[PDB]
């Protein structure tokens, strides 16, 4: 019945079920916390692979030019490879325009001082589900006569 | 036996995460110590009303959330600079600006110069001022620099060769001392 | 008043007021009577 | 920095807030230190029946054993019993305690009841009545004042002495009532027609002898009825106020804050700019407004059933701003409880 | 200097300046010289409830433990303890000092009283009264020649008795009525009509014995009513002056200047010049004017509420610039209590 | 009728009995004598027109 005082950092528990067998118990990161999406262990995994991905392809567009047409070719790409993703039902939404956003352009990332300094920026929007955790169940008789 | 120590050291890491997400102009307090037993004396809130002026800062315990740094004030109490970023934020603005001028130091004191410097420092504050942080509302009022000969100088010191750059920011205060007051109506 | 940073508590204390009726009635007599307890002999008594 | 030539990256900073909402019942329990079959342990620190099983197994009369027996047969929550010395320091503890029951035990209950609302620290106490039979002759006001007056607490006379056992004060008893209230709904409703179990009144009282007590002060006798038994009655705090009668529209905002007051703490030490301050307003008026549309808080077209205000200068203007205080306010229409019922009658 | 080539910066000289609000309570009790059961250290000083407990670990029943009981149950906050002979001294050292209460002891502390007053330490007392019971069949002025005459301070009769313990002074029941005022709503507002708790007055004064004692000097009973109880009544000090009654407009006054005192210490040695003139009177009325909204100081158009002016020929002619005086003047109307509520019926 | 409509306004005004007599506590209080006239007026004891 310690460590059910929720004043130290939360855990993993572990359970075995009755009818069936030991269920894992637990999915809520350290982050001890209410509002942060930075539990829920999968929400903090699921964000790492795509920045993998996207470093994956980064690296590709290195020493590229300035140029706003040559930012629209990434464009295409990234809106091509998760509106996939998102109908595949990983993120949140039901259109694509909630799903993921981009916002690279001439003032919308960058400036001329960063495109003098090179420099090759994009804002990466994405919304988010949520695991049903609890049940929370109410009735009602409602009379019928 | 545990050794102590003198916090000079890593606080010192602490100013290199708040810069790092959240900027130059964002006060560290809420932001925790990363690994640490217990402080050496502990300190309660009836002798912190007395250290938080003569302004010195403190490190807290708290149950919940362990160990934190607290208060972010300076040392001299007018009302000029008495908190740690609103220093920091006119700190770090000169020295960019200053590095950047070394290189045109010698040029001759024509009015087309006035002009390209006079831009140069104009997009370098709306940037910052649209990032959230110069305190200035919805309109412009956050920078008035100006360059020119009529205004801001005279001709007289043109001979013994000047220049005189009058800029000025409007800079964002931390909010703590939070009051609700509740009403009935 | 205030020192410590934190986060302050305070409410707006008023002493607004209304006006409500009660009843006119429930007088007292002074009539003499046999009283059966010497407590009830000289004091003023509530009878429902 | 981009110092070496590469990929760089960055991220989203701070985000938004609501409040967590509540315990609604986290009771201390009137231990009393002088008390000997017991554990002169001062504080108990107590989650359900069970551990309380295992330190008592031991069918015990006092009121504090009658009243975890009376208050875990109504499911019952973790709720703490530390002695009449050592009121104030858990509660600068424990930062959960709602509730203050009066264990028979007063003289130094009221006073350190008194004391740490005389350093305000949002709780709802409540005490126990005289111990039997007011004549009700006479002596309206002098059965009262023994009470220190606050907008915290009542009495609830009739020591319910639960015929299976003990006399047990009605602090513990409509403590159950309270039970069963944020259980069934909230704390705006008032936990003045549940019915509790088992627990007999010792005085069946009046309609008088009630009606006659109902103001003044916070008497509110437990009185039984017939189809409702032994039932919780009246709801009313000890000052008869406008502000302040109806015990749960000052539990209301008794619980309207502690959640914000404790939410709020890790947002200090902000850059106090505007577009902070809207961004503010806009997480707790939907929270209102949910709230509102529990029928927790009266009023329709709800901007107008609160208000909610702060700024540059309508709130916290330039020099305190420079000496980092912010100052916000708000106002609301509450519910009141329909406590009293007349009719009226036409033949048209 | 501009003795090398380069880049030179140079920073603003001066900026703004403001008031800081307030302390407004901080008192020092009077302690006895000849008493035993105590510390031969003249000064103590206490912050709160703790630290007096492991000091005093036994109840005892002198005036003093029976004071600083009181202060602290009612919230209270930081309080000193300073024996008799040494009043002149604590005072001018300390600088925050507010409140000199007496503790059971008249005779040397009215001398130790007049004292700081006679430098000019803007400082407000409040005494003791007699010890029991005014027969009232005659003498109404007898018993108030012993009291020092000054617009600082007052008396409180009636010597709540604290039914709990031993009698308790009614100089710590005084303080305590300011306590739980300042911190609720202001300090222009009377310690009046907030209730205290846990102390009952020992005598039942009457309806019309506060009557022939208004005028003159200001004996202020302890008066219990109906509903609220054991409540303060009446808020005079000692002249009967139209300038100088009514407690709460004599510290209105004593507040709102030792605020800018303590502001302007940073401020002498400045330049006496027209930047000066516009800046101090820029910044004084900025705080008249947080104050007015307050409801502390009456008055529609906030024009006619205050005044402030400072220049050159208005006031502080040539002659006196040139030996340095910077002299200023402004004058503000505060509000007043409503002691008298008569009201008129007529027919039209 | 005179005698019962100053009892019920003297009792309420006891509880503000020392308070500060500026604006806003002139305005509070008219405006709570108002309303107790006008519900007694709009149920038939005051003998005045529409």
């Amino acid at each position: 019945q310690a460590l059910l005082d929720n004043q130290g950092v939360s855990c993993n528990l572990i359970r075995s079920f009755v009818g069936k067998g030991v269920r894992l118990w637990g999915c809520r990161t350290l982050l001890n916390e209410e509002n942060t999406a930075w539990r829920y262990i999968q929400i903090r995994l699921l964000v790492s692979s795509v920045e993998h991905y996207l470093s994956k392809l980064a690296r590709a567009y290195l020493f590229e030019p300035n140029t706003a047409p040559t930012w629209m070719k990434l464009k295409g790409q990234v809106w091509t490879w998760l509106r996939q993703q998102w109908l595949a039902g990983a993120f949140f939404g039901t259109v694509e325009d909630e799903a993921f956003s981009l916002s690279i352009g001439l003032d919308e990332t960058m400036t001329e001082d960063d495109i003098r300094h090179g420099k090759m920026i994009l804002q990466v929007r994405l919304a988010l589900l949520a695991p049903a955790e609890f049940i929370a169940i109410s009735l009602t008789l409602d009379l019928r006569d | 036996a545990p050794l102590s120590l003198p916090p000079s050291a890593l606080i010192a890491g602490v100013y290199g995460k708040t810069d790092g997400e959240r900027g130059v102009w964002k006060a560290p307090a809420n932001v925790v110590l990363n690994g640490v037993s217990d402080v050496s004396v502990r300190v309660t809130n009836e002798q912190q009303a007395e250290l938080n002026p003569k302004g010195i800062n403190v490190i807290r315990h708290f149950s919940d959330r362990g160990l934190v740094v607290w208060g972010s004030r300076t040392q001299k109490d007018d009302d000029d600079w008495r908190y740690i970023p609103v220093r920091r934020l006119f700190d770090a603005a000169e020295r960019d600006i200053k590095k950047a001028l070394q290189p045109m130091v010698f040029e001759p004191n024509s009015q087309l110069t006035w002009k390209r410097v006079q831009t140069a420092i104009d997009n370098y504050l709306y940037r910052l001022w649209q990032q959230g942080a110069l305190a200035g509302n919805k309109a412009e009022e956050a920078y008035f620099v100006r360059v020119g000969k009529g205004i801001t100088m005279t001709q007289d010191e043109i001979n013994q060769g000047k220049m005189i750059i009058q800029v000025g920011m409007a800079a964002v205060r931390p909010a703590e001392f939070i009051i609700l007051k509740f009403t009935q109506d | 008043v205030t020192s410590v940073p934190g986060v302050y508590i305070e409410e707006d204390a008023s002493p607004a007021m209304s006006v409500s009726a009660s009843a006119t009635a429930v007088p007292l007599f002074v009539a003499r009577f046999t009283p059966l307890k010497p407590e009830l002999a000289g004091v003023i008594t509530r009878i429902g | 920095t981009t110092t070496y030539p590469g990929v760089y990256l960055s991220e989203d900073a701070v985000s938004s807030f609501s409040v967590n909402s509540a315990a609604t019942a986290v009771p201390l329990f009137a231990y009393d230190s002088e008390n000997t079959n017991t554990i002169n342990k001062p504080i108990q620190v107590f989650r359900n029946w069970a551990e309380f099983t295992v330190e008592y197994p031991t069918p015990l009369e006092d009121a504090f054993y009658t009243s975890l027996s009376l208050w875990f047969m109504h499911g019952g929550g973790k709720c703490y019993l530390v002695n009449e010395a050592n009121i104030a320091d858990a509660v600068a503890q424990y930062d959960d305690i709602t509730l203050i029951v009066a264990a028979g035990t007063d003289t130094t209950t009221y006073t350190a009841f008194t004391t740490v609302v005389g350093q305000g620290y949002r709780i709802f106490g409540l005490f126990d009545g005289p111990k039997e039979k007011i004549a009700g002759t006479a002596k309206p006001d002098e059965v009262m004042e023994e009470y220190p007056t606050s907008p915290f607490g009542a009495v609830f006379y009739p020591w319910g002495t639960l015929a299976s056992g003990a006399a047990v004060p009605p602090s513990a008893i409509a403590a159950a009532s309270i039970t069963q209230t944020d259980r069934t709904r909230g704390v705006w409703k008032a936990p003045a027609n549940q019915a509790v179990n088992g627990v007999t009144p010792a005085f069946a009282v009046s309609d008088d002898f009630q009606g006659k007590y109902n103001q003044g002060k916070a008497l509110n006798m437990i009185r039984t009825f017939s189809g409702q038994g032994t039932v919780v009655w009246g709801a009313r705090t000890l000052e008869d106020s406008d502000n302040w009668r109806y015990i749960p529209v000052r539990r209301l905002f008794n619980a309207v804050e502690r959640d914000i007051q404790k939410s709020l703490n890790k947002l200090v030490f902000e850059p106090n700019s505007q577009p902070t301050w809207q961004r503010v307003k806009a997480a707790v008026d939907s929270y209102l407004h949910s709230l509102w549309q529990q029928g927790a808080l009266a009023g329709n077209t709800p901007a107008d059933a609160w208000f909610v205000q702060v700024g540059k200068d309508l709130t916290m203007t330039q020099e305190e701003i420079n000496q980092g205080k912010m100052i916000i306010k708000i106002g609301l229409a509450a519910v009141r409880p329909a406590e009293f019922i007349i009719l009226q009658f036409s033949q048209d």
